[PDB]
């Protein structure tokens, strides 16, 4: 029975874990993408 | 009497002319020494222009000529067993080709009141997809994936597969083949087409290649002279299938060629319009009604991606533009199964009409235990404490996912493939080692095209089975079933 | 007719001529420096033509001390080197001049550098086979004769000591010639090499020619080529089977960059020049051999920052066959051959081909070493017993694998103090195929490190 | 032609040198060491990263 009870509340620990760590990626993606944006924009127009 | 320019400009294939206040834009023009050029930037002061062919042959001297056209091909019906340039030059020294027409490449596609339905079968050799995503005529498919999964096998297979299929002389089921190589080695094209010719095939195919020492935009434009050459023949009445080797290498060649002269650049620093250029090149294929002729033309599309990232510009794009997806996954290619396509994504969007009734039947039943195997993986540690069905329904799965696996250069029979399923939906499969399942039902298979090849004729008469089809079945597995013996030991049912 | 410099400014120069005389694309031209303390002839290779009769030009060597006003005389031709089986055994310039003695040879034959490749016709596919005595080259990634061969991976992994043991292992008791280039690599390898090739009796059929990272970016895209036309010209005249030795070819496209920003020409996605992929695609269609004749080219390329997903490496995997794959983790755990068995492949292999028991075996341990790989990365955390025992038992004989995947080797021997050995391909096929049946299973892994053959094994492990 | 690599935690952990053996090379190697000195230490780097 104790078996049962902590690996249900490990689940219920790793799913929101997997969450917060989706978010972070995102945000990092789209700053990436401005980031080589801006760049290349800057480079071209600044002839 | 005609407008002659000169040069202002030479550099990475770039030319710009002063004069020709005539020109119209995407007009062929001639420089000395036989060269070819094309408009594609107008302006008050001078015109922009790629150069075609020979670069290091221009200075700021040159005269120009205009000829007076736009752009065109030879789209004659002698093309067959041959290679070309997408110019339209012979590339072999077998001789040049007789044409009887010439027709433009901005032609409009058919509009919607001269579109029809799609429920033709247009069958593959790879058993696959062709129970799990069906490809219909007029249709558009897509195949995505890694390097090295091997995706050019699966498209020469399914255009040698067609051999049976042109062996009769009926015009409603002989089918065309255009091949299209771009940016490729040229050893690679030499290797497939001696595999095409060992293959017999090359009687009905033709192929158009631009290797990678084609730096004067040919790659820009193959793909438009490949669908030229198949309109000609899907206005007549006539089926074709193209198939388009590489994409991405097009929107790279399309990207340089814009960054080269002056456009504003976009995401990836990617021209302005890239969209347009592949819906307008993948809105040609259709199934026309019947008062047109009834001709239709389906294409086959590549692209290429890193690290599986679905989420690029272009991978997007051409899934939002694209009818039909398959996914290819390296991890599936190491893990032992040759066939990599992955079931769990991949989705055709039509309404399955397009198979026969019987395969129509049987995928049902498929799609059931293969997705109860695909969840119930997990439990593979604790077997021996799950319930009876759920082992029934782990057994099954694995048989299946034995079964589908399968050799390159070996195209089947569609009664073939639909024995075969047959034979693996109803619980046949039972008592038998799983590794033996790869051998034993192949030979099976070869005894019933020595005695009892009246089943396949059967099948393809009536596109059916029948009562009595069946129970001769049932009766020859269990004749065969005893005959055949396990690689360790025996057992039989 | 002269004309005059008009802009100078790093190293691309301005050039203007009078009306009717300017030269043609690709030319080279000549200009002198007269200061005392540095006297030179610079040689100006032409590379753009502008309105009004300009042209931009790049330099050759460095271009301190230059004027305006300077007078230019033309060559008419673009540049050549000299040819013949009598520049083999002498170190050479970029341009041809000989380090070893100024004013050798140039009364041989020079003729043009840049050629068109050739025709489709005349090419063919070349399938064949040849032994390396190497562990994981011979199993995996098998070669070919007269293919392309290319040696991936990033900074700091070992690429080098490669080159050098495969030269070993191979360019001795060879029938034919070798070339060898260098481009942007470190001096000190040149220097030792060269002293290592006259230790031996291989310098006397070989002709080397190099340029160093020091030079200004004109000669770092401009060796390649004269390398590429001595081994046309000894390909085309004399018929026999040659080698070709390339390193760090990436730097070529490097040399490209910086130019592009000088010349005006919008920056790529990561800065790269927007035209990379024909000027590869050139040079690597004349690296080709057509059939009658034999090439071995091998090469090695350098990953920038470790990433897979550069433009540049792409045009590398698309242009390649039967290629090999250096990583980080394995040189991080101690494997001296940093050869990563899942992400490298050859076409050549082919059960029809080779035959059915390499190709059954090379699928079994790829496929056990991913099985293991997938296990471990749940077991590195919830622990060993938390599997049965056939996964136990496969990640065993998974760490057996990796650990006996590894070799001994010529050209590191001093560094662990012991010279190194080569095995036959039957053995190896063997001992691979008994180590996958799992008898091997009594042993600890540690004899299996830095092993040769299988006797050795024996030894070692009566050892312990 | 050799490359040496300090990270912070090995300092925090306790190692005052301060420096990983993983990643630590040098090319010349035994060539510049005394004799004496190679026949002592020997493939020590190999089984510290093992
Ligand atoms: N069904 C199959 N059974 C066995 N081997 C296969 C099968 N399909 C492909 N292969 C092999 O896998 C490899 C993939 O080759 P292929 O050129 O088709 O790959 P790809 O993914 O299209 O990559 P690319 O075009 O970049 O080379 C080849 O060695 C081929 O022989
Ligand atoms: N088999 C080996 N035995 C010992 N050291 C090796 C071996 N292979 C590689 N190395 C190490 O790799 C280094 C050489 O790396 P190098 O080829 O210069 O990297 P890069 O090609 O990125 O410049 C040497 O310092 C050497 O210590
Ligand atoms: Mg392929
Ligand atoms: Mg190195």
């Amino acid at each position: 029975a104790s078996r049962r009870r902590a690996m249900k509340s490990a689940t219920d620990n790793a799913d929101d874990l997997i969450k917060a760590l989706t978010l972070a990626a995102n945000r990092e993606r789209q700053a990436q993408i401005t980031q080589e944006i801006s760049e290349i924009v800057g480079g071209a127009n600044a002839l | 009497r005609e407008e002659i320019g000169t040069v202002i400009d030479a550099g990475d294939g770039i030319a710009h002319v002063e004069g020709l206040p005539s020109v119209m834009t995407q007009e062929l023009l001639e420089f000395p020494g036989g060269v070819l050029g094309v408009a594609l930037n107008l302006d008050e002061h001078s015109v922009g222009a790629v150069i075609l062919g020979e670069f290091e042959k221009i200075e700021e001297g040159q005269q120009v000529k205009r000829t007076g056209e736009v752009l065109s091909v030879p789209v004659g019906d002698a093309f067959l067993g041959r290679v070309v340039n997408p110019l339209g030059q012979p590339i072999d020294g077998q001789g040049d080709i007789a044409a009887e027409t010439r027709r433009a490449l901005e032609l409009q596609a058919p509009s919607v009141v001269q579109r029809q339905s799609v429920s033709e079968p247009l069958q593959t050799g790879i058993k696959a997809i062709d129970a799990m995503t069906p490809i219909g005529r007029g249709q558009r498919q897509l195949i995505i994936g890694d390097r090295k999964t091997g995706k050019t096998a699966v498209c020469v297979d399914t255009i040698l597969n067609q051999r049976e299929a042109w062996l009769t002389g009926d015009p409603k089921q002989q089918v065309r083949c255009v091949y299209v190589a771009i940016g490729q080695k040229g050893t690679t094209i030499a290797s497939v087409k001696r595999a095409l010719e060992e293959g017999g095939a090359m009687e009905y195919t033709t192929i158009v290649a631009a290797p990678a020492s084609d730096a004067a935009g040919f790659k820009w434009l193959a793909p438009y002279t490949g669908s030229a050459i198949g309109q000609h023949w899907m206005y007549n009445g006539k089926h074709v299938l193209i198939v388009f080797d590489d994409l991405s290498k097009q929107a790279d060649a399309y990207r340089a060629i814009s960054l080269l002269l002056r456009r504003p650049p976009g995401r990836e620093a990617f021209p302005g319009d890239v969209f347009y250029l592949h819906s307008r090149l993948l809105e040609r294929c259709a199934k026309l009604s019947d008062e047109l002729g009834g001709g239709s033309m389906t294409g086959l599309p590549i692209i290429e991606t890193k690290a599986n990232d679905i989420s690029a510009f272009i991978p997007t794009n051409v899934i939002s533009i694209t009818d039909g997806q398959c996914f290819l996954e390296s991890d599936l290619f190491n893990q032992g199964v040759r066939p990599a396509i992955n079931v769990g994504v991949s989705v055709s969007r039509v309404g399955g009409a397009a198979q026969i009734k019987a395969m129509k039947e049987v995928a049902g039943s498929l799609r059931l235990d293969l997705s109860q195997y695909r969840e119930l993986e997990a439990f593979a540690a604790f077997a021996s404490d799950l319930d009876a069905a759920s082992k029934a329904q782990l057994d099954r799965g694995a048989r299946l996912v034995e079964l589908l696996k399968q050799p390159q250069y070996s195209p089947l029979a569609v009664e073939e493939q639909v024995v075969a399923i047959f034979l693996g939906t109803q619980g046949h499969l039972d008592s038998v080692p799983v590794e033996d399942v790869q051998r034993f039902e192949s030979e099976l298979l070869e005894h019933v095209k020595a005695s009892h090849s009246d089943i396949f004729d059967g099948i393809r008469e009536t596109k059916k089975l029948s009562e009595e089809a069946e129970e001769k079945l049932v009766s020859v597995i269990n004749e065969f079933k005893k005959g055949f013996q396990a690689s360790d030991g025996s057992s039989v049912v | 007719t002269a004309g005059r410099v008009v802009r100078i400014t790093g190293p691309v120069v301005d050039v203007e001529f009078p009306r009717g005389s300017v030269p043609e694309l690709f030319n080279a031209l000549h200009a002198e420096i007269t200061f005392g303390a540095l006297a030179k002839t610079l040689t100006l290779e032409v590379a753009q033509h502008l309105g009004d009769s300009l042209v931009r030009c790049i330099s050759m060597q460095p271009t301190d001390g230059l004027v305006r006003g300077v007078e230019v005389t033309d060559t008419g031709a673009s540049i050549s080197v000299p040819v013949g089986d009598g520049v083999k055994g002498h170190v050479f310039n970029a341009l041809g001049d000989c380090l070893d003695d100024p004013g050798y040879g140039k009364d041989f034959e020079h003729w043009s550098i840049h050629r068109k490749p050739p025709a489709f016709s005349d090419l063919e596919p070349r399938t064949e086979m040849l032994e390396t005595g190497l562990k994981v080259v011979d199993l995996l990634t098998p070669y070919v004769r007269g293919g392309k061969i290319a040696l991936f991976g990033g900074a700091g992994v070992g690429k080098t000591v490669l080159i050098q043991e495969m030269i070993n292992r191979i360019a001795r008791n060879f029938g034919g010639t070798s070339v060898f280039a260098g481009v942007g690599e470190r001096t000190r390898e040149g220097n030792d090499l060269w002293v290592e090739l006259a230790d031996a009796n291989v310098l006397k059929d070989t002709a080397l020619v190099f340029g160093q990272m020091d030079e200004p970016p004109g000669t770092r895209m401009r060796v390649a080529l004269s390398a590429l036309t001595m081994a046309e010209f000894f390909r085309d005249e004399q018929g026999q089977d040659v080698l070709l030795f390339i390193d760090n070819i990436f730097r070529f496209t490097q040399a490209g960059s910086e130019v592009s920003t000088l010349l005006g020409r919008m920056p790529s996605a990561v800065g790269y020049q927007p035209t990379l992929a024909d000027e590869m695609g050139e040079l690597q269609e004349r690296i080709t051999s057509t059939r009658g004749r034999s090439i071995t080219s091998m090469q090695a390329v350098y990953v920038p920052a470790d990433d897979y997903t550069d433009p540049a490496p792409a045009t590398t995997f698309a242009h390649l066959d039967a290629t090999t794959e250096l990583s980080r983790a394995v040189f991080s755990k101690g494997i001296f051959p940093a050869v990563d068995p899942l992400a490298s492949s050859s076409t050549i292999l082919d059960p029809a081909i080779v035959g059915d028991e390499h190709y059954r075996v090379a699928q079994e341990v790829i496929r056990i070493l991913q099985r293991y790989k997938d296990l471990q990365d749940i077991i590195a955390i919830l622990g060993i017993d938390e599997l049965s025992e056939e996964d136990k038992q496969l990640v065993n004989r998974a760490r057996r694998i990796e650990r006996f995947l590894s070799q001994n080797m010529m050209a590191a021997e001093q560094f662990t103090g012991q010279p190194g050995s080569t095995v036959p391909l039957k053995e190896t096929i063997e001992a691979f195929d008994k180590l996958t049946k799992g008898e091997f299973d009594h042993l600890p892994e540690q004899a299996f490190f830095l092993i040769g053959g299988l006797d050795d094994l024996a030894k070692k492990a009566e050892s312990l």
